[PDB]
């Protein structure tokens, strides 16, 4: 709970109606009622303002005119939006101090202010850095380091020898530093490549549920500053990932890839290994990403729905397209 | 040197992987020969370039049994 | 174990044979020996049931003249076999009586006859309805809400104000709740937006070993009635899917999609957000949705394998295809 | 800390020593990162002009590299292979655990073998066989009436289901969930109804797996996966999947149910396979292999069209959807040129 | 009838949107909605009805409907 | 103007991306100039269409370094 003027100057923004308005909360457009602030990006939902009920809403100036309450002025509604967020933020900590059930080895070495939530098991030589939460039932493994203020929701894994930057965040179900897919094949037999290099994790960096991040065989896998990783991916073995890299939903990366910095990877894309994408790429969903990209943009594969009907004949045509190819040459030939 | 029958029951049997005991007359590609969805379009394919021919999709959407495969090639 | 003529009654079913055989569980036809009981669906089998040595067969009535032991004579032999196998069912549960090594906040609700599972952890506010059970290890966080009925696996993650349905199941690994993919860009920096909607889970929801279901940005991700979903999928921030709606295995889905009720999502899938699946439609397998589906029916996408000799040539024909196109329009012209 | 003779080294790895045999080896580095003390292999030939720039004590290549080596040398037929052999014996990866935690449940009527160790707040279920040497990880679970072979291991926080069964000497890593229902329901008139899943995993011997992948407990007859089968992370193997001995499935891969696969394939990462149908033996599948039909012979099949640039993308895409009515045309004009 | 009634026919029908819609200075990623394949195909649209060949360079510069019509009348 | 040679190595360059410096009658497509599986198959297509020849694939998959483009179009 806050007052609107205050609320408008810790967001650096410029108060426009009543600054005792009482702010409870943030809200859509659609659900927002008294007490809710709320926001507008886009400037097709105008006459929208006429139908919301927020006690205020975030806007830029040329949506000033549209306005029917208080509002706060901005360049970057949409950025406003995460700040305020974060300043009514209801979300919970993972946990809180450090639980009796915790399983801590006495060669473990905690900050200050260090939460740890119930069963979770903290292995010899591990080192968590002042105001670190682990959440419950995860696993921290061997000689790890975690960061200052970096937090990690219930029943994540970290492996041994991994190391993790400050006010990062993790969520459930991930796992970090398991063993690359190494293996030599011995006359059709797989034999292990123990993969005894770790993962090394930047500053701020975000990572979703359910991920999977590799250790390195040798040299080490590389996630750099403020990076966000989304749900589902895989991070193979070595792979490097340059500051402030996005990579969406359920992506697969190749081992020894290595990103460059502000790219976007589009969520199932498929990205083959041994090979660099360079600055600021951004690649659409479910990529097929056979090649290194050497050039800034955007790229893109696939080819989209059909009625099942249409997407037969599509297929067939396709799968035959050689055949095609030549019936054009030759008739290209018959009639010149 | 085969005739008709001959000719398009050893297409099918070679696009559906089926035996010639499996290629009665009666058989509907997808309930008896366990044809897949690309497999219709595709056997209709192998018609055209075996028989040298063009069936209009108007005409090939009627090609689901062997028997009306053999009664559109006597055509 | 159960007398066959008491099966019959339970599964609504006409019996031709020997009421008297007493039955001890299901089995496949292959497989099924004197004492078990098994089904057939496909009428090819027909002529290869003197072969199978069940003491009882469910089957149509068209299928009864080729009947070679005692028959259960239905509508539906699947369904009528998704019955039986649940009144034979083996599977234990995840867990009975309330584990001395479970650690449940003084503030947590529990309803008549729960069970939670060793070392399963409980935060303040939790409320779990009559029958419910918890598996070991789980997590279930602050204020989330678990209908009667309802059942967790082991090691399965609901983060915080979470409600689930009555007679819900949910798989191992999975984590329901995770924050949405929320970033807002700061000049090439990623700032987080808290995700403060939940997950809404209706009844009689399947769900899955690790698939993760984000909770909504500042409305809620909802999963309809009758619902199931499979392993491995990504249910993102704010998507609604609507009643009876299955789900299969590894789909990847976008922020705010709406799926309509009665949908068959093909595994392998990706679909985009912002728009809207209507009720009714079928997408195969590896679907990529670009693009909202306004009308029912089944929709299909992707050219599949071929020698990979062959598939170099088909995929450098695709990617030349609009150098085809022109040549195809200037010999167009040529005999015109 | 290991510590060896590169003599005694050279003699475990067959390898023919060309240089000092009194050299202590301590660990395998890559060749960027290695320091003295250091092994190191070379498998491509671009980087024998590197090799003077390697700080490592000594380097595992072949009898053709040996006239640019530029440190002790050990010469072999397969590098990669000795590398294998060479880094599994200078092994730093730990346990997943050391003796019995008091904080693991155990059930009373579980049998441990010899040598057993389980880590911290794992849980045993009622019925479980675990074999000598095994390794259970914390926050494991395993479920009633599974067996788990001798020298097998679970890194921290696998689940296992009841009635699984997995041989000797394997490996799980974390998030991994084996014996889960498969995806079973009947179609009541729209309604789902669920058809209990009673079969259940059969792993093989010397089988890895990785980390949140999921293998399915059967419907009725049970998954199998076969002996020194490798498989990567966030698989999905269905109910009633068959995978015949040595087969590798890489990253992200999704089978559908009752699919059978032979020995010896290669399964791309990111593929995804069709179910109630059969692949031969030594098939390799590319990545992102749209896996529709059957496969009857032998060899590498692939599928997929690239990345390009957006807007050519976007010109290639509406080509390809519109492309039976290039079909027409082509046609059409056939007839007429004709 | 027109061209610049035929050109606004065929929009209207590619983007699924009324008549009414199609303003003259509306632009068919920020107006009308279009999505990443919407203006290839209208521009292939365009091609077919209107017998003529659009060039790749002309065809990223047509993003609103009075482009469109003014380019169709230019060429025949 | 152009002669063979230098015909056969524009398009090896053009097509695998690489400065003419570096297409070295020696070079292997693979090892040397960095090609895929994909690439190969493209740089022939790109030969038959500069040449206006069809290249059988027995002879096809001869063509993996430079001097073996240039001698099949060669005879040489
Ligand atoms: P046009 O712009 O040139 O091309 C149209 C396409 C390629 C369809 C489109 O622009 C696109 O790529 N859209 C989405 C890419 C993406 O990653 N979107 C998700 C944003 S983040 C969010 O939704 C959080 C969620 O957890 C993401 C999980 C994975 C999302 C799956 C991506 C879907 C891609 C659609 C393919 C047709
Ligand atoms: P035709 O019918 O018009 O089209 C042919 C295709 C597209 C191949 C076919 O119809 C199809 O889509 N088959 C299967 C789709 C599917 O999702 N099947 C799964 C049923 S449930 C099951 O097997 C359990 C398992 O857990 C599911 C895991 C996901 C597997 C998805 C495989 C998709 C195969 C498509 C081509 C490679
Ligand atoms: P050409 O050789 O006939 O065809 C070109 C292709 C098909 C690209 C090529 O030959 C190929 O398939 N190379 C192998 C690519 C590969 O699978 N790399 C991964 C090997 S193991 C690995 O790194 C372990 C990791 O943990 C998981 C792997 C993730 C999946 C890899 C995606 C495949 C990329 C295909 C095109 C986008
Ligand atoms: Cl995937």
């Amino acid at each position: 709970s806050i007052r609107l003027a205050d609320l408008a100057q810790q967001l650096d923004a410029e108060l426009h109606g009543d600054g005792d308005i009482v702010i409870t909360g943030v809200a859509s457009m659609q659900s927002a009622q008294t007490g809710h602030i709320t926001f507008m990006v886009n400037p097709k939902y105008r006459e929208h303002l006429g139908l919301c009920q927020a006690s205020a809403v975030v806007m830029t100036q040329d949506d000033l005119p549209f306005a029917k309450s208080a509002a706060l002025v901005v360049k970057n509604p949409y950025l406003t939006y995460a700040r305020m967020a974060q300043i009514l933020d209801t979300t919970p900590q993972p946990a809180q101090n450090i639980a009796p059930s915790a399983v801590i080895d006495a060669t473990a070495k905690l900050g200050n202010n260090v939460s740890i939530g119930a069963n979770a098991v903290i292995e010899s030589g591990v080192e968590l850095g002042d105001n670190v939460i682990i959440g419950a039932g995860c696993f921290v493994g061997k000689n790890s380091k975690i960061g200052a203020g970096s937090r990690l929701w219930a029943n994540v894994t970290i492996y041994h020898e991994i190391q993790i930057g400050q006010n990062c965040l993790i969520q459930s179900g991930t796992v970090v530093g398991a063993d690359g897919f190494g293996y030599a094949n011995d006359r059709g037999n797989w034999v292990k490549i123990p993969q005894i290099g770790r993962v090394i994790i930047g500053d701020r960096v975000e990572i979703g549920a359910c991920t999977t991040i590799d250790r390195g065989a040798l040299d080490d896998t590389i996630i750099g500053n403020g990076v966000i990783i989304d749900n589902q991916c895989q991070i193979a073995a070595n792979v490097v990932i340059g500051d402030n890299t996005a990579v969406a939903g359920g992506v697969i990366m190749a081992g020894s890839l290595k990103i460059g910095r502000y790219c976007m990877i589009g969520g199932a894309s498929v990205i083959n290994g041994h090979m660099e994408i360079c600055d600021k790429v951004t690649v659409t969903g479910m990529g097929m990403v056979m090649r290194p990209i050497t050039e800034p943009g955007v790229y893109s594969s696939g080819i989209p729905l059909q009625p099942n009907k249409v997407w037969r004949k599509t297929a067939a045509l396709v799968m035959n397209i050689d055949d095609m190819s030549k019936r054009l040459k030759s008739l290209e030939r018959k009639v010149n | 040197m085969s005739t008709i029958e001959e000719r398009v029951k050893k297409i099918i049997g070679e696009q559906l992987g089926v035996k010639q005991e499996e290629v009665t007359n009666n058989a509907s590609f997808v309930e008896d020969l366990g044809a897949d969805s690309l497999d219709t379009v595709e056997l209709v394919m192998a018609l055209e370039e075996e028989f040298d021919t063009e069936i209009p999709d108007e005409e090939a959407e009627k090609i689901t049994t062997v028997q009306a495969a053999i009664d559109y090639i006597n055509g």
